[PDB]
Parts: C-alpha cells; structure tokens; sequence
DNA sequence: ATCTTCCCTATTTAAATTGCT
DNA sequence: AGCAATTTAAATAGGGAAGAT
C-alpha cells in the first residue's frame, strides 16, 4: 500500500504533525510525504495524527483517490491542493437559508419572553412549586400572539402588552404561526388527544389551530393571573436592535415562504426547532457568570441566581444562530477510502460488482437490497456507499449482537475505529474469556475517530463517550434507536443528536422485515427525514413486501422533494437501485415505481424458482401439536440427519409455550436420544450470552468443526426449542424445523435456519410446520397475533394451516416477494401483505408515514411508539440472589444437554406476569406455575 | 500504546552514507557534511544501516531500538574472500516471543535435527528461485538453471555431512554466479574488494540481505549465534543462512540488472526497497521460518 | 520526640482488637508507661488500629520492650525506633450509667436510694461510640470498656499511655 | 470423560475431636484438676430493639456468663481427645463413581506433610486461641498409644521441624493413608498467671437474648468440639497469595474476615477433583488440600 | 455451586449427643426377634405362595 | 468584468538563544 | 544532545482600492 500525505497546517502545530508523519512516511520535501505503508500503519498513522490536537490539515492519497481528509480541508473536488483560495464563491438567491435564520433569530429572541411572570421568578428564587402552572414557553407564546393581534407584529415597536390567558395562540398568518409554534414547542412539542382532529387535520396552520394550551403546558392551573402579569425589564439596547435586525431579515425573506409546499415547511420548521434547542441547550449548559439582575432564566448547581434573561435570550439566538450556520454549512468528515472493497468480488460475492452499474455522481440514491442472507449484504452496502465516493452512512441495525457482527465484518476486512464507530448504548457486561491476547474478536467501543465540527453548537460540547461517538462518526454502525429520536421525542432534546447525525450522513437499514409495523413507520420518518437533506437510503432486505419497499420508496421521493425544492432545482427523481445477488438495476424513477418494483421483485423470483429446492415444508395433519411435533420429529430424524446425529429446531411463539414443549419433550418416552435445549429470551445476562455462544459455536455448518462441540459419535437429536429470537439475527443452521405457525415471515425466516451454510437439497421434507398455533386452544378467536400480524382488526376466517396455507410448499422468500390483497382472510401470507399496506399506506392519518402537519405537534411520538412494548419491569438477580418473586426451581433434568448456570443479570418480565411469581430457573428462564 | 506496528509489515528500508544519525525536534534523522537533513521514518524502517563516516547518537538509537529498528554498521570486512564482520544491535528491550526460541534450541541441539532443517532450508533457496521470478535477466525454468537445481537437490537430498552441504553449497554458488555472468555476458568473480559494479552491488545487497534477516530473525526473537550450518568458509551465524536463502532469487539478479542498466546506487536501493515490499519478502522469510519452528 | 512501633500481625484467629488491648495490657502490668511513655494509634477510623505507637521522650529501646512482650511475639512486630516532632496524642474519656452515680448519690449527699432514684430518673444514659480498647483491671477485679479520644498535647502520661489534664 | 459429580457425594469427617474440657491446674501441681467453674453475672438495663419501641420502658434482666482462673492457680489445662481415622477416602453417601477415581487420584498424596501440619496445629497451640495469648509458658502434652510427648516452644504460624511432632506425625499419616484410626489425648497447659480470665468457647446467641453464652458441659467450661477441628484442619498455605494457615475449608473461606481466598479463582475443592476425576495433572499442594478436605468431609453435590 | 456466598456465616443448629466425659464406652442396647412361618404369606395369595 | 499592481493587514513560519535533563 | 519554552522576525496569504484593457 503506497500512500502520499499533503499538510498545509499553520502555526507550531503544522511541524507537531510532522514528526508523526515523519515517523510513518519518508520526506520528499515541501511538507510532502510519501512512501510504502501498510494498512494498520495507516491507521497508527491516523491515530496518532488526529489526537495530536486541532488545527491539523492532513490530506492522503492511496493511489490517485483521496485515502482521509483531516479536517474540513476542501482538497479535492476534481482536481487536489488549491492555491488563491478567498471568500465570496456564490453568494445566492439562499432563500430558505435566510428564511431559517430569520425564523430561528425571531423566535430565540422570544422563545423565553414567558419566564417574566412572577410564578418564574419565585420558582427560580425557590418558595413555590418548581412545576409551574402554565409552561414559559406557551406564556411566551401568548405575549407574542397578544403583540400580533394589537400591534403589526412584523414592523414596529417592540412593547409586551397586558396579556390573559389564551387557550390557543395559533392564528391565520403562515409565518407569525411559525414563529409561535417554534417559541411554544421550543421544549416540547404539543400532543392533541381530539380524535376528530388526529382524523382530519393534515395542513401546517390547519393542524396548528387545534394545538391548545391543555396538550401539555396547562400543568394545574390555579395561579394563572400571576403566571400572566409581567415585567417589560427587556427593554434595552443590544436586545432592541438584535430583535429589530431579526425581525427585519424574516420580513425581507417572507415573501419565499409562502412559494414552500406543506413538506418545505414541515421539514424547515423542523430544522428550525432543532437548531432553537440546540442554541438553547448551548447557552444553558455554560455558565456566563455576569447578570444585570432584577429578571432570570436559569439556575445553575447551586441553585443561585444566575443568566438573566436579557442576555439569556441574546444567548440562546447567537448560539441558535451558530448552530444554523454550522449544521446548514458543514462539508462533513467521511470515511477513509477502505482499499479492500473496491476491488472485485470473488465467487459467491461476484454480485457485489453490480456497483460498477450505478452512477458514482448521483446526488441522491435509494437502494433496495434484495439479496439473500450469506452473500455479504452489509459488505455490498458499503461498497455502493464507496462507489460514490468517500463514505458517510449511519448503519443502523436491530439488536446489539447484529451490529457487533457488522462491526467485526468492518474490522476484519477494511475499516478501523477511526472511520467506524460502534454504538450500543446499554453498556452490557458480556465479555469474552478464555483468552484476551489470542481473541482476534469481540469489538469494543473505543472510536479514536475525529471529532467533527458541529460538536461546537452542541450543549457543553456534546457529550462525553457516547454522543462523541454519535455525532463525530463518519461510520456509525449503531443500534437503530440511537437514529429513530431523529423523527422528534415527546421532552427534551434527544431529537437533535441524531437529526444533526441522519443531516450529514446516509441511512443504511439492514433487514427492516424484522421490526414492527410502528417500527418501520418510524424507520420510513426517519427515511423521509433523511432524504429530506440529499443522503442515500440504503434498505437491504431480502423478503421485502411490495407494500413496505413502496412506502419506504415513498417517503424517500417525498424526503429528496424537500431537498430537490430546497436548493430551488427541479425534481428529476429518485435513483432507485433495486438490488439483488442474481443483478442489479438503477433507474432515475419519478413516477411508476410499482411496476418496475414488481418486475424487478418478478425477476428475482424467476432467479429463486430454478434453483434446487432447499426447503420443503409439510404442513401435519396432526391436530393436537404436541403429538405433532413428537410425530414430526421422530419423521425428520428418520429422514434428515447426518449418520444418525440431527438439528431440529421447535420455533414456537412464546416463552410458556416453549417451556410446554421442553417439558413435554422431556417427559417424552421414545428410543430415540432426544437432547433438549430452551433458546427464548426470558434469560438472566450470564445464561443467555453462554447459550448464544454455544450455538453459534455448534450450527457453524460452513465447517465441521462443529463435531468437537458436541457428541457426534453417538446418534444423537440435537433438539432447540426456541421462540422468534431463533429466527432474527442468528447464523444458525438446523437440520431441520418443525414451526409453530404465527406469520408467513416467521416460515421464511426458519427457513433460512436450516441449510443456511450446507448445500444440499432435501429429498422429501426438511420442515414440518404444525397444524395449529398453541393458541387455538387458547383462544380461538385470535391465535395468530402474538409474533404475527393477526390482529382484531384483521381476523383470519379459518385458522386451519390446510385452509390458509399450502400442503406442500418450497418456502422461500417468493411468498412474502409476490404481494397479494386479495382473500386476506383465509390465506396468511395475503393477511400479511393486507397489514402492510393498511398501516404503511400513502397517507398523513396521526401514526402513518407521510405525516405532514403532525410532525409539529407530539401526536407521531405519542400514538406511533417506537419499540412499543408491555410495561415490563426488570427482574434482577444478584450474586445468586433473586430481587422480586422469583423463586429459583429446578428443571426436568430429563434430557437436558447443555444447561449454562448464571449469577448475576437480569430478567425482563411484563408486568402481568409479575402478579405471580416468574418462577426462574437455569434451564428454561420463565413461565407460569 | 497500540500494536507497535508488527515487523513482518514493516516497509522502509535504507543504508545511510557519509552522514551523522540524530534527532531533531522529535524524528530520528540523519544530517550529511552540506547541511541537510533528512528525516528516517522510525516507526516503519525494518533496518538502517551505517557506512564509513557516518555517526549515530543515543536517544536515536534508543528510538530505532524501542519502536523495533535493528540497526548495523557496514564496514568491518578485512579480509580477501569473505564479507567479515558486521557489527549488529538487537532491539533485546522488547522481550521477545518465546516458544521459537526454544524450537529453534530443540532442532539446533539435536544433531540431526540441525541436519534436517538444514536439508530443508538448502531447498529453500530452490523454492526461493521458483517463486520469486524476475522481469528481467534470466528466466527461472529454463534448462540449465532446472538441470543445477535438480543435481543440488539431488546431492543435497543424499546428503549426510555438513562439509558435503559446504561443499555443495559452494558448487551452487559457483553454478549460480557465472550462470547469470553469461546472461548478462560478463565475467564474474566474486571478491567484496573489487571496483566492479556487479561486485559492489552484490555487498550493498549483501548489507540488505544482512539487515533484511536480523530483522526476519528478531521478530521471532532468532539470536544470530546459532548457526546450523557451520563451516571454516561459512562462519558469520544465522545471518549468513537466513540472508543468502535470498541472495540468488532476489538480489544478485537485482545486483546484476542494476549494474548492467548503470545508474546510480539509489536505484539499487529502492529498488530492493521495492522488492522486499511487493512481494513481501521479509514476511515471507518470517513465514518459513514460522513453518520450519514448528515441525 | 522519638518513638517505637508494634503492630499486630496474624491476629485472625483471634481478633486483631484482642491482641492490641492485651498489648496494651502487658504494657501496663511489666511497667513501661511510668508517666512519660505514651501511646497513638495511627488507624483510628472506627476501629482502634493494630498499630501501638510509643512516643517517650527520653527514648525507648526494641530490647526492654520486647523482653516485656514476649508473650504476644507470636504475633507481634516491633519496628526500629523512629523520630516524629509531632504525635497525635489520645486521652481516656470514661462513661456513667445510671447506679455508678446513684451509689455517689448515697456516698456524697447522704440521701435514701428512692430520692436518688428521683433526681436522676430523668437524666443520664450517654452512649460513647468513640473507638475503643477491652481492659482487664487487675487492681479492680472487673474487665471494661475504655475509650479513646484525641486531644491536646500533655506534658505528662497515665500509666496506660493516655493524657493527663 | 466428562465425569459429573454425583449430587448426593459426601465424606465422613475423619479428624473427631471431643470437646475440650478446662481445669485449673498449677504449674508445679499438674495432677490436682480442678474444673474451671463458669461464673455468671447479672446486668441490669433496659432493652432497645427495632421492631418493639413500646417495650423499651421495662424489661430485660439479662445475666452474663464468664470464665476466670480461680485465685489459687495459675495454669489453665485443656483436656481434649483428637481421633484421626483412615479411609479417608471412602465417601459415607457418596458411592464409587467418582470416589473411586478419587481414591486413584489421591493415592500419591504425600499424608506424611498433611499429618505433620494437623499434629503441628494440635502441639503448638492452634486449638488455644484466645486464652495462649499472654501466656508466659505454653506447654502441649499428648498422649498416643503409651507414648508421651512433651512440646513447650513451638510458633503456631510456620510449621518448623521438631522431632517430636514428627514421630506421631508418622503413625498419624500411617492411619490416615491406610486403614484404622489412633487417638492422641492432648492436655495443653497455659501458664496465664493468678486469676487470669480464660475463653471458653461461644453459643450462639440470637441479635437479642444474652450476652454471650460460654461453652458449658456438665457446669464446667469447655470448648467446642468443632471449633477444635477448625483448628487442626488450619493447614491450608497452599492457595494463592498464601499469607497464614488458614482452615481447610473447601472455598478456602473464612467468615470472620469476610474474604474467601480459594472462591472464584479455580482453586476451590469442587474444580480440583473433578479435575482429579477428569485426569489432568495436579500438583502435590492442591491434591494436598483436596485430601484435608476429604478428611474434613462434607457435602460436595450439585 | 455458587462460589460467591462462600462469605459469611452457615450459623445453624443441629443435634448431637456425646459420651460423658467420666466413661468411654458407649453401649448400645437392642433385642432382635427371628420369627419363623417365613414362607407363608401374611397377606397375600395361596397358590403362589406356597409353590 | 477581469486582472493587475500596491498598500495595508496581521497572520503565519523559521531562526535564534538558552536552561534542563 | 535533544528539547523545550519563548522570543524575535522574516515572510506568506488575503482583502480593498485604484488603474489599465
Ligand atoms: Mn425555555
Ligand atoms: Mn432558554
């Protein structure tokens, strides 16, 4: 590897640089460097050039492409070192630019108008209740709308008149509504619980008006005339003229403001909410010191007095002000050039040249990656980021141990910690023994990196570790609900960490298919959000249904509208590269996405359908299960083992159902040598990771380094019952599966459990899927809902497997791919296609996916929960000990093969189980007895 | 302190001439009798070398010696047939990995064990011609160069004494030599004292050689004082068994193109720099030796 | 002024407090703290140390203190003499409880037991949570609880090592 | 391989001490014992409780226990037989799955150390711990198949080299490797001086009830016959940062400091012979202490 | 099992019974009765039992 | 508008000296 | 002997103004 290093530092800190880089290259003179290195060099290199302080302006290149650009040097755009640089480039019709600041400056300067009344000032000095009333941001807001409808809010003195108490501030007028609901919202944003206004209203100033006091602000109530009498102590020279010079720049730049479209506004008055925080947060993590007393806004550790609220609000709009600029401004840090991709991929990877048919100077670029598990699809998303040029993405996976995955996938092949940052945020205390030196694994959080820029406008310059690691990241491979809070939050100001994060950088969703409808509604929000500033979605999923790669495609179109109107360029399209392992496809799609999809999706399929059948599933005539899966069991040991020795694994849907399984399986009488594993969830923090990797360890089936896992001498039934923790994120390969039904997903899925790593095709049957979910005899009304999308609204008519799904049926991904409306009620997987486009439709509604209107208020944070799950308190177990009703019992120690002991963790219980006790115990975690 | 950079990976590689070794401001350097003052890039320099007038100090031997630079001195050769003495220090602060040391003791101790690797390593430089095959000069597989590789396997495979290896080493040498002479349609003797380009070429390359196979021999933690082939003509250690494994398949048709094309020395440097980096050959030889400790 | 270390070692199977107060009680029936030896304790913390610490000034020698000691040497440690220009110096602080000062009731003011009862039904009852030794009394044949607590530097010492006035 | 405990696997204890009875002797007139008698003074206060604040007004006559020498002599005895039985091996409730690897495992021990450090532990004075503090003269006669062996300097913390520990130490490891059993009567005779206070062992009492409770047989003071085997069994100077002798317990756990020195470091009993019954090579400390476990006994299943 | 509540105490009481400390044999007292009619049945059949 | 020349303008590099280890 | 702090100063870059085509 030969790289040259360019520095056009000033200052001491250009010859600091040198040494290092003196000590990695050799000098050819002119603070020029260049020579042989090698890959870790490179990153010692890096290493040691970035921490060495600020100000360091390093420029490589491995070969003739830019390998890292330290700082915000501009270096090349197509031709290397400039010469006269100067200012004043373009200096535009900005519009928009002016537009945001002028909203922002109005606003900041107002934003905390509402901290004059006496009820502020008694709770800062500390003889009332902290909790006031009615928010300073809504007393704000009525001072404001009370100065509106006297005075011309826009050209005159400034002068706080005699205000009451106003249950809506929100009138007719575009702009001053902007201004309101940034000075109103500036905290939090309001939440409407009127069902006829979550039904109708979509427009901004016609979903504004329903915004009243009682969504929030309105605490109690019973202190009102204080909380509205008001000093005018505000009055004096810099605070004057900055309001004057503000209010002037909004009412020069009005006139472009009603040209915007509904998406323009909601997505500029977003961007102004975010950098009001962010300046807000700015000013109130730092301490000023100097006040001119008589008014506050602030308290610091000690409780004193201090940030008067003159200078507060000047504050809170020059740091808002910053933010602007910085986060509208920003040429942001990417990636290194990872010279281990852009070459050609070998074999089973020789799709990944499908790069080399996408434009590398498109703007914009919505992939969907249809390319099936074990062909390197994560390695694929990051060669078509490179493909464009230097990386910035944001990869946001489920599950922490998926994205420890990708990460030890990026390490081992190209990418080190000062491109990559990975981000769990739990701090879970699953380490790795046996041996530290010779691990070559287990990659961990350090991100030695390079903190960006905008960690300036940040409150106390950002954060420690963790938001560092979140901002600064040219690669963040993360959990994905570190990038959701991008969509908005109900309180506080986590929406601006990963907004300023998805701002800059790309979007890479990996298997979106295993999340929940409210789940990929937030995940299409923050889709559209991305696209919403000219970043790539990169979606890879292999079973996607039309209905969601629609809708994601949708918000996508509807996020690169606001940029394309934006920067005032008309629309061309999207650049959707529909992607698989079979081809690759891009086409500048403006319209007609459903039928080029729908060939693609055809096309693919026809790619599957030739291909040796690799999964046979037999839906059993057996009624009662449990019979059924000992039937079926004893049939696929007879048909599919490896002399004598079998995988199976029991997908079942919930953990008491698993533990009926086990203990039916246990007790079970047979000659066979069944061997019973428990692989749900419900496990205490030791126990679950030594199951994790034990299994990983003994379905390794690219190898057979398996037999020294287990005892393949004997003809044995390896059996693992496990719930849909089985069928998401594990690289598992079973001989074969008997399913318990829940969604036609869940078939695919343990379908790509068994012969994931192995070849060969099945003669007769490799998977028996049961007659019935267990919850049939339960409740037969709905069984399907539980890890399905049965629900109350869409009710299968039969809950018969013959009556809704195929005898004989090769599962593949075909089923899910095809798309299918109708007879929804008595087929499963055209119920699963209904759901999918009755939840992620085309629409605003409160909880969809285009939502427009509502991103103002609380109503998509609220009503669309991400993860929303049961209450579910933590169980824990300390040292042996259990905390609540626990009671620690004994298993069957019938035919348990591996059983992992645990001491310390803890359990996750929903709270209608922790009525009784959860009963845990080392072999299966819990149940009700 | 991070991985310290690992020495098979290790690229730069220079003999410094006619100029005092320091520091300044931090880098280790080297300042020649007009002024300048060139940086050594320490962090990834496998080895320097010291030719006549050239002066090195402490704290920039100290930083060659910590960050891994095995650093010798060129002169030292008096007498008329063999390059003598060459003056070498080993990094020891750096404590060294282990076991490999006490493979090379198991296989150095037992008589014919050390007969045994060094069957295997007098092969070595035959699979050595195979692999590494040069552009230019001759080409490998060619009749007479496969006929003189058999009879050395041939007479080494059916060896059972260290003088027949001396022997047959000389005649592989000899063989070898005059070989790539009538390519390049010279006469060739090989003296260390001669004013002949094809000579003095061959002992800057033997001066790379040298450094390249303490470098190779530190990194598993080899001293140079076990030789396992031993001789009256062949006495200089390690060093002249790990550094001429590579002379007839790397260096001496690099000596010879570089003195049949005629430029200066500096092209003979890089291009060993260039080399020893395509092809990895230092990794290469840590390699062998990796799969020589344990069998 | 100069002083001298012993410091209980191996005192596990029995306490290390036990081994300190039997020190301290060895030190006291052999002679040693005659009125100018006294002790310090450098771990006062909640418990007493295992640190006995003697600061005479004329001088204290390993050789008279370990023929004193010599039955606790199997474990004990005693360090060579050092100097300190300043020791932190304890006294003794004792406790009433209730009968103590009726009996002084009877003995002082000559009032019956009821009446003493009555002017001191209300009062008394401290409770000293100061750190501690166990002493055997020898001339007052009961065992106690003698408590520790710094004060100021006096010019002379108990017979125990504590301060006087 | 892969030889799983068994959960009912237990070892009688092997080293039976009787309970150690006290009398006061003089030091010139060791044949007239007279039984140290315990005392017991009555204390008058009131109860303070946490769960009863109403019945702090009245109540709780509580009566102390103590034990002195009497006024006319000088030197306490204490009397105790220890019983050292052979089969050390053989588990009482275990079986022959694993107690038998363990007696194939554990035939190389060398019982002649074990047995040295547990009549060491008897002579020197382990067995005396709070009452040979102070005492100006310690003196250990034991009594072993009419045989008597006098003991009057040996330091209890090293285990230094005297003849006379050693000869019974040989009939001691003979029993304890072979089959049998041999009974060393150990009378200790601790010059504490006229009077002095003497420590018997303690009842445990509950957080409230009485003071402290001395070990009473018949009215006299004793010491407990457990507490005794704590002390012979205090052998262990074999686990990592090794500082004293301390029980031979099988987590190398000591309550009163607080601190386990064998758990959670690979060197508790339970790892130590399944290692022993899975094959690998033990040195000759750890199979050391896996044999004063198995002479200990206890419950070993899970 | 768990090595981590090797710490603090297992503080329980048991039964136990001594020998005195004035005598040194124990002796234990017993009557053992054989009965005979052993192969008849107390309760059960007439065929079985007696062949 | 474009481009050049020149004057601020101070920001930015290189040398110089010298205790300190 | 290397370096560090710290001064000292020479030079590099840029912006504004004015004069040419
Ligand atoms: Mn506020
Ligand atoms: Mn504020």
């Amino acid at each position: 590897m030969f790289i040259r290093i360019k520095c056009f530092s000033k200052q001491p800190i250009a010859k600091k640089v040198s040494r290092e880089v003196s000590a990695y290259l050799e000098y050819t003179g002119n603070n020029t460097w260049e020579g042989h290195i090698s890959g870790q060099g490179v990153s010692n290199l890096q290493t040691k050039l970035i921490n060495v302080g600020k100000g360091v302006k390093v420029v490589c290149n491995y070969q003739d492409k830019v390998l890292f650009a330290i700082g915000n040097v501009a270096m090349s755009d197509t031709g290397s070192v400039p010469k006269y640089t100067t200012k004043k480039v373009y200096k535009p019709d900005d519009s928009i630019f002016t537009l945001k600041q002028g909203l922002v400056g109005v606003a900041a300067l107002w934003h905390d108008l509402g901290k004059a009344n006496s009820y502020f000032q008694r709770k800062l000095r500390g003889e009332c209740n902290p909790s006031d009333p009615v928010r300073h941001e809504w007393v704000s807001g009525v001072i404001v709308s009370t100065f509106a409808k006297g005075n011309d809010w826009l050209s005159d003195d400034f002068i706080i008149p005699e205000v009451k108490h106003s249950d809506n501030v929100f009138g007719d007028d575009q702009v001053l509504n902007a201004v309101l609901w940034l000075i109103n919202t500036h905290h939090k944003k309001g939440l409407v619980e009127d069902p006829i206004y979550r039904a109708t209203k979509t427009m901004f100033t016609e979903t504004l008006q329903c915004v009243n006091v009682n969504g929030g602000w309105f605490n109690y109530g019973d202190n009102i005339d204080e909380c509205y009498k008001i000093d005018t102590s505000f009055i004096t020279d810099t605070y004057v003229k900055q309001l004057n010079r503000y209010r002037k720049k909004l009412l020069a730049t009005k006139h472009i403001w009603f040209t915007l479209g509904e998406d323009q506004k909601i997505a500029i008055l977003q961007e102004c909410r975010v950098a009001l925080m962010l300046g807000d947060s700015n000013f109130s993590s730092d301490l000023i010191g100097g006040d001119g007393s008589h008014l506050y806004a602030n308290l610091d550790e000690c409780g004193n007095l201090k940030q008067t609220l003159t200078q507060h609000l000047l504050g809170v709009t020059d740091c808002a002000l910053k933010a602007l600029f910085t986060i509208n401004h920003h040429k942001p840090v990417k990636a290194n050039f990872i010279p281990t991709i852009a070459e050609k991929g070998e074999g089973k990877f020789a799709w990944q040249n499908g790069v080399n048919m996408v434009d590398s100077s498109i703007d914009n670029m919505f992939c969907i990656n249809m390319a099936s598990t074990g062909k390197g699809k994560t390695l694929a998303n990051l060669k078509l980021l490179q493909h464009f040029g230097n990386v910035r993405c944001s990869f946001g996976l489920g599950m922490v141990s998926l994205t420890k995955q990708t990460a030890k996938q990026f390490l081992d092949m190209g990418v080190d910690y000062n491109s990559a940052a990975m981000v769990t945020g739990f701090s879970k205390s699953r380490f790795n023994l046996g041996s530290e030196s010779l691990d070559q694994d287990e990659v961990s959080v350090e991100y030695w990196g390079q903190t960006s820029s905008l960690s300036k406008v940040f409150p106390n310059n950002n954060a420690g570790f963790k938001n560092k690691k979140l901002l600064s990241a040219p690669i963040l491979v993360t959990t994905t609900d570190h990038l959701v809070k991008a969509s908005g939050v109900k309180k506080g100001n986590k929406q601006m960490l990963p907004y300023v994060r998805c701002m800059h950088s790309d979007l890479v969703l990996d298997e979106i298919d295993d999340y929940g409808i409210e789940d990929m509604v937030v995940l299409a929000r923050l889709v559209y959000l991305t696209a919403c500033y000219g970043n790539k979605v990169i979606i890879s999923s292999a079973t996607i249904t039309p209905a969601i790669s629609n809708i994601f495609y949708e918000a996508y179109s509807s996020g690169y509208k606001v940029f394309c109107a934006n920067k005032q360029t008309t629309y061309k399209g999207v650049n959707v590269v529909w992607w698989d392992e079979f081809g690759i496809k891009v086409e500048k799609v403006t319209d007609q996405f459903s039928n080029l999809n729908t060939r693609f999706v055809n096309k693919r399929i026809t790619n599957l359908l030739e291909s040796t059948p690799k999964h046979k599933a037999l839906v059993v005539d057996q009624d009662d299960n449990m019979e059924a899966v000992k039937q079926s069991i004893t049939t696929l040991h007879n048909a599919h083992n490896s002399g004598g020795v079998s995988f199976g694994l029991i997908r079942t849907t919930t953990i008491k159902d698993c533990v009926a399984v086990t203990q039916e399986l246990q007790n079970w009488e047979t000659d066979l040598s069944i061997k019973i594993l428990c692989y749900h969830s419900r496990f205490v923090g030791d126990t679950k990771a030594q199951m994790e990797e034990y299994l990983s360890k003994v379905l390794n089936r690219k190898g057979d380094e398996y037999k020294k896992f287990v005892d393949t001498t004997t003809p044995t039934a390896y059996i693992v019952v496990a719930t849909p923790v089985v069928e998401v994120g594990r690289d598992f390969d079973f001989d074969w599966a008997i399913i318990e039904p829940s969604s036609e997903r869940s078939i695919v899925q343990c379908a790509g459990r068994v012969l994931r790593h192995r070849s060969s095709t099945p003669t007769t049957h490799n998977i028996h899927i049961l007659k019935y979910p267990f919850k049939f005899y339960r409740n037969s009304n709905i069984c399907y809902d539980v890890a399905g999308y049965e629900s109350k609204g869409y009710k299968l008519k039969s809950k018969n497997m013959l009556d809704i799904y195929k005898k004989e049926s090769i599962v593949n991904s075909v089923n899910r791919l095809q798309g299918d409306a109708a007879f929804y009620t008595k087929s499963l997987t055209a119920l699963e296609h209904k759901v999918l486009l009755d939840k992620l439709t085309t629409d605003i509604a409160d909880t969809n996916v285009f939502v427009g209107g509502w991103q103002l208020t609380a109503n998509p944070h609220e009503y669309c929960k991400w993860r929303r799950g049961t209450k579910n308190e933590d169980l824990v177990l300390t040292d042996g000990k259990w905390s609540g009703n626990v009671t620690t019992t004994k298993p069957i120690q019938s035919k348990i093969w591996r059983k992992w002991q645990g001491e310390n963790g803890s359990i996750t219980v929903p709270e209608y189980l922790l009525d009784k006790t959860i009963c845990y115990n080392d072999f299966y975690g819990g149940y009700e007895n | 302190m991070q991985k310290q950079i690992l020495t098979s990976q290790k690229r730069n590689m220079y003999i410094l001439s006619r100029c005092k070794v320091l520091v300044k401001n931090g880098q280790v350097c080297h300042l020649h009798e007009d002024g300048n003052v060139y940086t050594v890039p320490y962090a990834n320099t496998v080895f320097i070398g010291l030719a006549e007038g050239t002066s090195i100090t402490n704290e920039a031997m100290s930083m060659l010696a910590a960050n891994g630079v095995i650093v010798f001195w060129t002169k030292g050769g008096g007498y008329d047939m063999f390059a003598a003495d060459i003056i070498c220090h080993l990094p020891q602060a750096d404590y060294r990995p282990t076991k490999y040391m006490q493979n090379w003791v198991r296989l150095w101790l037992d008589e014919e064990k050390k007969l045994s690797a060094a069957k295997e390593i007098l092969k070595m430089r035959v699979d050595s011609l195979s692999t590494h095959v040069h552009d230019f000069g001759v080409d490998v597989e060619n009749k007479r160069v496969s006929s003189i590789v058999n009879k050395f396997d041939k007479g080494v495979t059916q060896a059972t004494s260290f003088e027949s290896l001396l022997g047959h080493e000389g005649t592989f040498v000899k063989s070898l030599y005059k070989e790539y002479a009538l390519e390049y349609e010279i006469e060739f003797k090989r003296d260390h004292k001669s004013a002949d380009n094809y000579n003095k070429f061959l002992t800057l390359g033997n001066y790379y050689a040298y450094g390249i196979a303490r470098s190779s021999l530190w990194a598993l933690g080899i001293d140079n004082s076990f030789p396992l082939l031993h001789g009256s003509t062949r006495r200089g250690g390690l060093v002249f068994d790990v550094a001429d494994i590579i002379k007839t398949s790397i260096i001496l048709p690099l000596a010879f193109h570089a003195a049949d094309q005629g430029m200066s020395n500096t092209e003979f440097k890089r291009s060993c720099v260039a080399y020893f980096d395509k092809n990895d050959i230092l990794a290469y030889l840590i390699n062998n030796i990796k799969r020589l400790c344990m069998e | 002024y100069n002083t001298i270390s012993i410091t209980v070692v191996d005192a596990d199977d029995v306490g290390v407090n036990f081994v300190v107060s039997k020190v301290l009680s060895t030190l006291h029936n052999k002679g040693i703290f005659n009125g100018e030896v006294g002790v310090t304790f450098p771990r006062m913390d909640k418990n007493v140390g295992d640190i006995i610490t003697l600061f005479s000034k004329t001088g204290v020698d390993r050789k008279v203190l370990t023929s004193t000691l010599n039955t606790l040497t199997d474990f004990i440690h005693i360090g060579k003499p050092k100097e300190a220009d300043k020791v932190k110096t304890y006294r003794k602080v004792d406790t009433k409880s209730k009968g103590k000062l009726i009996r002084r009731c009877i003995k002082r003011k000559g009032v019956s037991a009821e009446t003493a009862e009555s002017l001191y039904g209300n009062y008394k009852g401290e409770k000293c949570k100061l750190p501690y030794i166990v002493v055997n009394s020898k001339s007052t044949g009961q065992r106690f609880s003698m408590f520790l607590e710094e004060c100021e530097n006096s010019e002379k010492f108990n017979s125990y090592g504590l301060c006087i006035v | 391989t892969k030889l799983k405990a068994p959960a009912v696997l237990a070892y009688s204890r092997k080293i039976n001490p009787t309970n150690a009875l006290m009398f006061a002797v003089n030091w010139s007139d060791r044949d007239n014992t007279t039984a140290v008698m315990v005392g017991t003074k009555t204390v008058a206060g009131t109860q303070s409780v946490r769960g009863n604040p109403n019945d702090a007004d009245k109540g709780n006559i509580q009566t102390v226990n103590f034990a002195n020498l009497p006024h006319n002599k000088n030197t306490l005895l204490v009397k105790y037989n220890v019983k050292f039985v052979g089969d050390v091996f053989k588990a009482e409730l275990g079986g022959g799955e694993y107690s038998n690897t363990l007696q194939t495992a554990l035939e190389n021990t060398d019982f002649g150390t074990l047995a040295y450090r547990y009549v060491y532990n008897i002579a020197a004075g382990r067995t005396l711990w709070r009452n040979r503090v102070g005492a100006e003269s310690i003196e250990t006669v034991i009594t072993v198949n009419d045989q008597t062996f006098t003991f009057s300097d040996l330091l209890v913390n090293e285990f230094d080299e005297d003849v006379d520990v050693a000869e019974i130490a040989d009939m001691v490891a003979g029993v304890l490797s072979g089959e049998g059993f041999v009974t060393l009567k150990v009378e200790h005779y601790m010059l504490l001086g006229e009077g002095s206070e003497v420590f018997p062992s303690q009842e445990f009492v509950e957080n409230s009830k009485l003071s402290k409770q001395l070990f009473d047989l018949n009215g006299q003071a004793a010491m407990h016959d457990q507490k005794i085997g704590n002390a012979i069994r205090t052998i262990d100077t074999w686990y990592e940062d090794a500082t004293t002798p301390i029980a031979v317990e099988p987590y190398g756990s000591v309550v009163r400091n607080g601190v386990a020195y064998r758990a959670g470091n690979k060197t508790d009993l339970f790892t130590l012979m399944d290692g022993a019954v899975n094959g690998k090579s033990l040195t000759e400390e750890d199979q050391m202490f896996v044999t004063a476990n198995l002479i200990r006994g206890g419950v070993f299943g899970g």
